[PDB]
């Protein structure tokens, strides 16, 4: 019999509240960020890596309220979040992603992307077809806030990411979420929509894995002419390679 | 080699 039990519903009330600490859905500090440029050969690097690297922060922010996720050594908590990164940024970029003409519609038509956007920062169809595929999908979960906090987290305490040590302490972590994840659909998510619906999102795990494996390719390329790699945040080089 | 990282995870 499906039951969420006192930790479970604590789980998920910690994931929420760490992510409306680390999600501001009124954009207010992309104003901080270098300006947008849309005249224009990678015009949209400066911009977007300012993007980005806030965004890293606000993963990072995420991630240690993750309950467990303390409890890792220092080291797989870095490596967990270098994984994961431009993963959770996609995920948690849903959230203002819209179906209507395939943008991330972020308050302002000055924060609002596209894919020309992206390919002026340095990206090719080979990562955003796939990516606006994903984004698609996703939408179409129509996940609760609560399916999507834990999404993130799932992510985040990965146990195969390449090189974790303790291995076993992720997976457990991982597990206590994902079993808080099955059984919160089994209670709190009425039919149709809950159909698959746990499958459906591991799916965007395996879809993730494959979209950071581009993004890594793409940003090598990218990052390789000194003269680029200039225009990136300390964090961002830091987080994704140098 | 994460000093940045490393900060901004800490206690
Ligand atoms: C709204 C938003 C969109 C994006 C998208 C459009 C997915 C994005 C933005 C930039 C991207 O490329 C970055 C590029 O690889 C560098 C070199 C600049 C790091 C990629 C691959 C995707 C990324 C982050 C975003 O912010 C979401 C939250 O973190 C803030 O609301």
């Amino acid at each position: 019999r499906p039951k969420l039990s006192e930790e479970q519903q604590h789980i998920i009330a910690i994931l929420l509240d760490a992510h409306h600490k680390t999600y501001d859905p009124t954009y207010a500090d992309f104003r901080d960020f270098r300006p947008p440029v849309r005249m224009s050969p990678l015009s949209m690097l400066p911009h977007l890596a300012d993007l980005v690297s806030y965004s890293i922060q606000k993963v990072i922010g995420f991630a240690k309220m993750i309950p467990g996720f303390r409890d890792l050594t220092s080291d797989d908590q870095i490596v967990l979040l270098k994984s994961s990164a431009i993963e959770v940024i996609m995920l948690r970029s849903n959230q203002s992603f819209t179906m209507d003409d395939m943008s991330w519609d972020c308050g302002s038509q000055d924060y609002k992307y596209d894919v020309t956007d992206v390919s002026k920062a340095g990206h090719t169809l080979e990562l955003i077809e796939p990516l606006i595929k994903f984004q698609v999908g996703l939408k179409k979960l129509n996940l609760h806030e609560e399916e999507h906090v834990l999404l993130m987290a799932i992510c985040i305490v990965s146990p195969d990411r390449p090189g974790v040590q303790d291995a076993k302490l992720v997976e457990a972590i991982q597990d206590r979420l994902s079993n808080t994840l099955q059984t919160y659909i089994r209670c709190r998510h009425p039919p149709p929509g809950s159909h698959q619906l746990y499958a459906k999102m591991i799916q965007k795990l395996a879809d993730l894995r494959s979209l950071n494996e581009e993004h890594s390719k793409q940003y090598r390329s990218l990052s390789f002419q000194p003269e680029n790699s200039m225009k990136l945040t300390p964090l961002v080089l830091e987080v994704f390679g140098n | 080699n994460h000093p940045m990282l490393m900060n901004l995870l800490k206690d």
